């Protein structure tokens, strides 16, 4: 509206911000179950 | 998808548009020469764009709110101010010539990317080709120095082997008494100021110079005053040219794509304009540029990229 | 063979003056003549009688420096009653580096020289003393 | 026969000098055909075959290419053969002297080491299976289609890729 | 807190840094070793490797 | 170049050291670094400006001779060992000319000559390659062979390295070699620490290769090449002089930044082992570094240098060219001495 | 595409047989009953000495004579 | 140094020797720092191209900060067992070669006549 | 055997000599190269003879194909630079010192 030329970056890539928010998301559950995974095994091997 | 080379591999090829109209014409010629005129009408019969000729404001009017910014930012040169005083101490003639080469050098660019992205063609008033005419004239009067002749030829040097010379050129022939006559007329109060001299440098330059190279490599019509009306027959020589000569011919798909990628990033276009060759003229001082850098990054929509601008009018910015 | 070098360390200080002198002299020819095989082989000189007066002179002036060096170190060494006093040493790279400057024909020559020709002789006398080790194979 | 191979070494060695010592490059390239020969012959006498002819043929068809492109862009008005300049040909000769004195003094000094002349020719071959039919080299050339594929798959794709970066070098 | 915190406090101190030299200094012991005598885990440079030997029944006996 | 250039050639760049690293044989090893030497030339060559052919020709004429060198080596350790692999055994000269002839190819002191001059005629996206990914061969060639090589003969080659490239940064007004002299330099220090343990010797390479590729794309970003053309950024893009300074000043090696790691825990080992005199001359040499790199943060962003009429364009448009691993890159590189344990 | 390949068929025939050449000579090799004899063949062929093997007692298969039934037969290569 | 230890796996990020060690606790200084440093690198991408520095991306940021987290932790992880591997390797050759490491006996302050250098 | 070697080695030698030190043209150099390519071809391939090692005869015909294509790399090269300046003379390669 303010701009001439259609500014590049005028509406968000709904696309592109899916994939980063649900990759984040991923990320942190998958880090987790491993964490807990890790506790887990840590003390299965050393007896507790 | 910015235009690159995985657009170029999946379409986008240039030669898959280029059609017979899809040309690069340049309309020259003396001050009141009735360029613009001729201009519009030949652009719009043969379904072109036209251009207008590249003014002190050509970048502000091309970007951001397209609204006339200041001088200072704009280039602090003056045409009205060359007229009054040519030889100011000030140095404003020099700085005026190197702002409208830069100008019409950012226009040639928009001209070309547009060609060959749309694969319309284009019709332009003068351009960087023929522009070094104003300086020769300013040099041959007086009114610049031969440091500065050299530095707008060296920075030609480095500009403009890199983008291709437009198909035809049409160049209208007017003595420079009517000239005079036509300025005259014209009656803008700081124009009527310019010396038949100056004139006449102008149309040597041209004639001497611009033609005989032109006509090497693009297609050159010369229309005198009485024939650059009913612009319809200027239309129909434009049509039955046919372009056997030039650089053009030899170009395909790589290489137009190499070019597009030169021109979509106007920093590229622009970056050897910058040279710092240290010529009083341009040059600006630390205190001064920073003042007007600070000065114009807050103007209305101006201060951060021109999708981020809150003030203006952008919203999910949050999540851009 | 390396058997000449190492023999200046046969015996300490003020002590086969002249050995000592000779072999300062061969090792400073030897820096000499490689600097003029670099300086000719890059820079090259407009006439040949050119280049070899230039190989003759960088040879002949790094001998003098090593000369004057060894001559000089082992006099203090054998003057004063300290053989293994790095003072010495000190005294010879001083006076090799007057006589580089006096060689270039230059007296910021000649002091700045003899500074750092100095501190080079005297720590390359301390590390003979102290056991240091240029040039170590991995220990680790 | 004696010497045989000893001789073959020695031109190999001279028109290697003479490649060193750069005449023009028509004469570089007669003088590397001569050493490409002798190379070949010495290889035969080494109880190789296909090798030594290999040499020779991809050889003769470098330096065709390369004696083309020397008539166009490596050539002179009076191009300097071995014995046209002075220095050249008084350093050919010094070089000659000298591989032969470096020779005398390597046998003297070391008896037998380096250089055996005395016994010359009593080593070229060691061991040769005697009652084998399966013993030529081209059998262990051609193995690049069996056991070493990757020298194969690695020489293949250097070609290839030559083909590309030649086109672009010279567009 | 009172004086006891900060004493004993720094005593862990001291047992910490302790232990740490003198694990710093043994590690320079025994990499000079294991370096010097190629008997340990570390250092241990390779060799070619046996498994790509041909032992088969060859063309000549003597081999 | 068309695409299937494009993909063939940067692939084969890709594949050579690859090969070298991963190839158990000396002619393997041979061919990955002939591999390399081959593609790479056309893209020096791509502009076809009379300076970019000389430098592409520089270029060949020293690579094709240092690998003649290592074959000459591998087939001497041939004839020798029966083998194709450097043993403990093998030859001293053979591996003093290996030695030689891949510090030609890395460009070290005083083979040195000819990495200013190409790095100044090749463009900047090129120039990256050269000073980062071309090197990861030549190092592994010597790395596999780091207990064999020869302390005298390394030592020599790191501190003369050490030396000339700081003289040489001085005299230097052009970016493109100030950045080659500067990978002389690290150079210096990878190879001096390389005898000694060669995890470090890799540690330096990554560390340069973080902070010249952040450097390399700053250039790029307004195609500066010259001291007084980056002087420019202030005006063209205010943004990265804080970053620019903070990677300049860590690439001189100073303790908070990053840079201070490799040289610091380089000096610690040749301590360990007894390196003193060399440890203190490289170190104190090393500081002709920090002046040439000063200078250029005196002229980009701590003074304002003199612009033009012309930049208020360039203000003007838009710009989009920044990745984001220019920021990973220069973050990660000056900013993480505090995670330094885990690097080492 | 009829049109082009009759087309190609006729203005540029040398391309034409090069590629069904090339094609051919890439698919007769799966499509054949004897390509799996090569192989064998070349196995048969007996370039080396076949060494004997010390008889433990409980090697059952090998033969002690060479005219004994038991061991690799080249009636298949006979009667190919 | 450690390539050739007994047991090497070649080309294995973290062997399954690793798991029997305590895991990294996921509120780690090094974490923390790294998180930290994941959110300044998106601070600076912001600043370079020329956006809002801490209100835009900040799907961006979140990226960055959890992807600087996700590979911390396993680097830490690789970290740890390559230091408790060196531990381990260090223990068990001292253990093995008692005559080449032997145990000081220290005497008390005592009996050690240190020189005593007045400060005058 | 050792005889051949010694002067296959000194081939070698005096040719990487004339690489070293140049003399005007470029394309003797680069026939110096490929000579000191021929000598290294020797080499293996007796050296392989010598041994009865046919496993690493496929080794010498990989030298030959990797020179082989460094030396067209060289050739164009060639072209290139006289395109450029007319003549093959190195002396014209000088640019680059500013
Ligand atoms: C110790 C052993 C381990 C070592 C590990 C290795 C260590 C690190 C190695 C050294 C690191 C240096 C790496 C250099 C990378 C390349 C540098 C360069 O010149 O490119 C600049 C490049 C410019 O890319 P750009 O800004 O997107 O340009 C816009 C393109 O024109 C946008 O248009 P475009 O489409 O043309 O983009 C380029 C295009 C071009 O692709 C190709 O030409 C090849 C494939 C063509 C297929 C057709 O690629 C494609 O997009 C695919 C086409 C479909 O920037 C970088 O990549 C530098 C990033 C830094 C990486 C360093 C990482 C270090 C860790
Ligand atoms: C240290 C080395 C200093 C070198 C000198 C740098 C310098 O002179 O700055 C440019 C200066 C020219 O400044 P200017 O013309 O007023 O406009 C530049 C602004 O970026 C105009 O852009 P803007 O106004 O649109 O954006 C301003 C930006 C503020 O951004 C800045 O311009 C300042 C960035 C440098 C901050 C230094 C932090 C010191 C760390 C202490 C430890 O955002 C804020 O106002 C607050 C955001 C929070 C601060 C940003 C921190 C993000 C990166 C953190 C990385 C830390 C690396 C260490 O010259
Ligand atoms: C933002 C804050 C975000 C919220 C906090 C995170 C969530 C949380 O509650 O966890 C707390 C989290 C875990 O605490 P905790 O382990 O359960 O309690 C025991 C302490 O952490 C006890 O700490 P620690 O002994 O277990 O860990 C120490 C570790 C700590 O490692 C670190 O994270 C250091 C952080 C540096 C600040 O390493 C060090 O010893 C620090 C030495 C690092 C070198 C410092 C001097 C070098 C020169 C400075 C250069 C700085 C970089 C360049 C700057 C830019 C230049 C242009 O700690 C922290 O978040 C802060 C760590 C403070 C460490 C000392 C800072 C100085
Ligand atoms: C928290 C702190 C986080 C730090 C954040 C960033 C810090 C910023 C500083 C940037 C420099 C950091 C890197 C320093 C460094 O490279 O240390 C030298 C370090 C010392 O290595 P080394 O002990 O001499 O021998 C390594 C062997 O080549 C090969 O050893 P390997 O065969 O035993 O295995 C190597 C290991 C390597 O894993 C890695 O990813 C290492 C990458 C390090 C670069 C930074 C990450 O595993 C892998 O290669 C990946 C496995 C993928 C397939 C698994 C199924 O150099 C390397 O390991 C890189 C070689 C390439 C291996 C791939
Ligand atoms: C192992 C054995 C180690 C022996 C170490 C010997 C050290 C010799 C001294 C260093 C040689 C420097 C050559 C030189 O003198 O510079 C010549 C040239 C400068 O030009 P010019 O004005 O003509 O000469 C002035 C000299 N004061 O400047 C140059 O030519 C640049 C020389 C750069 C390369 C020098 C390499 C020295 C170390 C080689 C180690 C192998
Ligand atoms: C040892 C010296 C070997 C021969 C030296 C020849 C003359 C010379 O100056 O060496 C460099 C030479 C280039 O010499 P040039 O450019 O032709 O100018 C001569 C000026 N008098 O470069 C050359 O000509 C190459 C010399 C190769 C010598 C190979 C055989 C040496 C046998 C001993
Ligand atoms: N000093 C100087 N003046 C210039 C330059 N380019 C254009 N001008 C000036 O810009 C003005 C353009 O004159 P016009 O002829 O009226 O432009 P136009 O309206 O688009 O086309 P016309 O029909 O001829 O009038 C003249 O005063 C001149 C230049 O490079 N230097």
């Amino acid at each position: 509206k303010f701009y001439v030329r259609e500014p590049v970056n005028a509406k968000p890539n709904w696309l592109a911000v899916g994939l980063s928010v649900g990759a984040s998301v991923f990320m942190w559950i998958y880090l987790i179950q491993t964490h807990n995974e890790d506790v887990l095994e840590y003390k299965r091997r050393n007896g507790l | 998808l910015r235009y690159g080379l995985l657009a170029a591999i999946l379409g986008d090829k240039t030669t898959k548009k280029l059609h017979e109209y899809s040309r690069v014409i340049t309309v020259d010629g003396n001050i009141c020469s009735g360029k613009n005129k001729l201009a519009k009408e030949i652009a719009q019969q043969l379904g072109m764009k036209h251009y207008p000729e590249a003014g002190i404001q050509y970048s502000s009017t091309t970007t951001g709110d397209g609204r006339p910014l200041d001088i200072e930012f704009s280039g602090s040169c003056s045409l009205e101010k060359f007229y009054d005083d040519p030889k100011s101490n000030d140095g404003n003639s020099y700085r005026l010539q190197s702002w409208l080469y830069a100008s019409r050098l950012l226009q040639y660019a928009d001209a070309l990317e547009h060609l060959l992205s749309t694969g319309q063609g284009v019709v332009l008033e003068r351009s960087i080709y023929s522009d070094f005419v104003f300086l020769e004239a300013m040099y041959n009067q007086g009114y610049i120095r031969k440091q500065c002749v050299d530095h707008y030829n060296e920075i030609k040097r480095l500009t403009l082997p890199e983008y291709l010379p437009p198909h035809a050129v049409i160049y209208i022939d007017v003595p420079v008494p009517e000239v005079q006559s036509r300025i005259q007329k014209k009656g803008d109060p700081h124009e009527m100021k310019v010396t038949s001299a100056y004139l006449q440098d102008i149309e040597n330059a041209y004639k001497k110079t611009f033609l005989p190279k032109m006509s090497e490599m693009c297609e050159v019509l010369v229309y005198d005053s009485w024939e650059a009306e009913d612009p319809t027959k200027v239309v129909e020589d434009i049509e039955y040219l046919k372009y056997n000569k030039g650089p053009w011919l030899k170009q395909d798909d790589w290489t137009f794509h190499y070019l597009r990628m030169l021109v979509q990033d106007k920093t590229e276009v622009l970056n050897y304009t910058t040279i710092p060759v240290y010529l009083p003229e341009i040059t600006i001082g630390a205190h001064q540029g920073s003042r007007i850098y600070n000065s114009f990054r807050e103007l209305p929509g101006r201060k951060y990229a021109p999708g981020y601008n809150a003030e203006v009018g952008d919203k999910w910015i949050w999540l851009k | 063979v390396k058997r000449f070098f190492e023999s200046y360390h046969e015996v300490p200080d003020g002590t086969q003056c002249h050995r000592k002198t000779y072999i300062t002299t061969a090792l400073g020819g030897i820096c000499g003549i490689i600097g003029s095989a670099y300086s000719v082989s890059l820079n090259p000189a407009d006439s040949t009688l050119e280049a070899v007066a230039r190989v003759g002179r960088y040879t002949f002036t790094a001998a003098a420096i090593g000369a004057m060096f060894g001559l000089t170190t082992c006099v203090s060494a054998q003057v004063r009653e300290k053989p293994d006093d790095p003072l010495n040493y000190f005294i010879g790279g001083c006076a090799g580096g007057l006589t580089l400057g006096a060689r270039t024909h230059s007296y910021g020559t000649a002091a700045m020289g003899c500074v750092y020709m100095g501190t080079a002789a005297a720590l390359f006398k301390i590390g003979k003393l102290e056991g240091w080790e240029l040039f170590p194979t991995p220990k680790v | 026969m004696n010497n045989y191979i000893f001789v073959l070494s020695s031109l190999f060695l001279v028109g290697c000098l003479g490649l060193a010592l750069k005449p023009s490059p028509i004469y570089g390239g007669l003088g590397l055909i001569v050493s490409g020969f002798v190379g070949c012959l010495m290889v035969l006498g080494f109880g190789g075959s296909f090798l030594g002819l290999m040499v020779f043929l991809i050889y003769l068809g470098g330096m065709l290419v390369v004696f083309g492109y020397t008539t166009a862009m490596a050539t002179e008005e009076y191009p300097e053969t071995w014995g046209s300049n002075w220095l050249i040909l008084g350093f050919l000769v010094l070089g000659v002297i000298m591989e032969v004195f470096l020779i005398c003094v390597l046998n003297y000094y070391d008896e037998v080491g380096v250089i055996n002349l005395d016994g010359l020719g009593d080593w070229l071959m060691y061991e040769v299976d005697d009652v084998g039919v399966m013993l030529e080299g081209g059998i262990g050339v051609a193995a690049m289609y069996s056991c070493a594929t990757w020298m194969m798959v690695v020489a293949g794709w250097s070609l290839f890729a030559g083909i590309f970066i030649i086109i672009e070098i010279t567009r | 807190d009172g004086p006891e915190k900060n004493y004993e406090k720094t005593l862990a101190i001291l047992q910490i840094e302790s232990e740490k030299a003198e694990l710093r200094l043994k590690e320079q012991e025994v990499r000079r070793l294991m370096r010097a005598r190629g008997d340990g885990p570390w250092y241990q440079f390779p060799t070619p490797e046996k498994e790509f030997i041909d032992h088969s029944p060859k063309a000549t006996p003597d081999n | 170049m068309n695409p299937i250039t494009l993909a063939i050639i940067y692939f084969t760049i890709f594949l050579g050291p690859v090969i070298t690293m991963s190839s158990t044989n000396l002619m393997l090893m041979w061919v990955g670094l002939e591999f390399s030497l081959l593609a790479i030339i056309p893209m020096l060559i791509n502009k076809k400006n009379p300076r970019s052919t000389e430098a592409a020709t520089k270029y060949f004429v020293t690579q094709a001779t240092a690998s003649m060198i290592i074959l000459l080596a591998i087939v001497l350790n041939y004839k020798q060992l029966g083998t194709w692999m450097f043993q403990q055994q093998t030859n001293g000269l053979i591996l003093n000319m290996t030695l030689m002839a891949l510090s030609m190819k890395l460009g070290l002191a005083p083979f040195h000559f000819w990495l200013p001059e190409v790095t100044q005629g090749i463009p900047l996206h090129m120039g990256l390659i050269l000073l980062t990914w071309q090197k990861i061969a030549p190092l592994s060639i010597l790395i596999q062979i780091y207990p064999l090589l020869n302390s005298t003969i390394i030592l020599m080659l790191a501190i003369t390295s050490i030396f000339m490239g700081a003289w040489g940064g001085l005299n230097q007004t052009q970016m493109r070699k100030i950045m080659a002299y500067s990978s002389i330099a690290h150079m210096g220090w990878m190879l001096a620490i390389l005898p000694y343990n060669p995890s470090l010797t890799l540690l330096n390479l990554m560390i340069y290769i973080i902070l010249t590729a952040p450097m390399f794309m700053a250039l790029m970003l307004n195609n500066s090449m010259t001291i007084n053309s980056i002087s420019l950024l202030w005006n063209k893009t205010p943004a990265m002089l804080t970053m620019i300074s903070l990677m300049l000043l860590s690439l001189g090696g100073l303790p908070p930044l990053t840079g201070f790691l490799p040289k610091w825990i380089i000096i610690t080992e040749l301590m360990k082992n007894n390196c003193l005199i060399m440890a203190t001359l490289m170190a104190m040499m090393a500081l002709l570094n920090l002046f040439f790199y000063t200078r250029l943060i005196y002229s980009t962003s701590l003074t304002m240098f003199p612009t033009n009429n012309n930049s208020k364009m360039m203000t003007h448009q838009t710009k989009t060219k920044p990745n984001l691993m220019f920021s990973t890159l220069a973050i990660m590189s000056t900013m993480t001495l505090p995670l330094a344990p885990q690097l080492i | 595409i009829s049109a082009f390949l009759k087309n190609a068929w006729a203005k540029e025939p040398v391309l034409v047989v090069s590629f069904s050449v090339w094609g051919l000579a890439i698919i007769m090799p799966m499509i054949s009953p004897y390509t799996k004899y090569a192989s064998m063949i070349n196995k048969a062929t007996p370039y080396n000495y076949p060494v004997p093997v010390r008889d433990d007692g409980n090697m059952p298969d090998v033969p002690s004579h060479p005219q004994d039934p038991l061991g690799p037969s080249l009636d298949w290569l006979k009667n190919l | 140094m450690m390539n050739g230890r007994p047991g090497h796996e070649p080309l294995k990020f973290l062997p399954d020797e690793a798991r029997s060690l305590p895991p990294p606790k996921l509120n780690d200084p090094r974490l923390v720092y790294m998180g930290l440093l994941g959110y300044c690198t998106g601070l600076m991408d912001n600043m370079l191209r020329m956006r809002p520095v801490m209100r835009a991306g900040l799907h961006r940021q979140l990226l960055f900060v959890t992807s600087f987290v996700f590979a911390g932790y396993f680097y830490l992880k690789r970290q740890n067992y390559l230091y408790a591997v060196k531990d381990h390797d260090m223990f068990g050759y001292i253990k093995l070669h008692p005559e080449d490491f032997p145990e000081k006996e220290k005497k008390t302050y005592a009996e050690i006549l240190e020189p005593f250098h007045p400060v005058r | 055997m050792p005889s051949t070697f010694f002067n296959l080695t000194m081939a070698f030698s005096l040719s990487l000599l004339g690489t070293l030190m140049f003399r005007s043209h470029l394309m003797s150099t680069l026939l110096c190269l490929e000579g000191m390519v021929l000598s290294l071809f020797i080499m293996t391939s007796v050296t392989s003879l010598n041994s009865n090692s046919m496993s690493s005869m496929p080794i010498p015909i990989t030298i030959l194909v990797f020179a082989a294509c460094e030396a067209a790399v060289g050739l164009a090269l060639l072209v290139k630079v006289s395109n450029t300046y007319g003549t093959d003379y190195v002396q014209n390669l000088n640019l680059l010192q500013c």
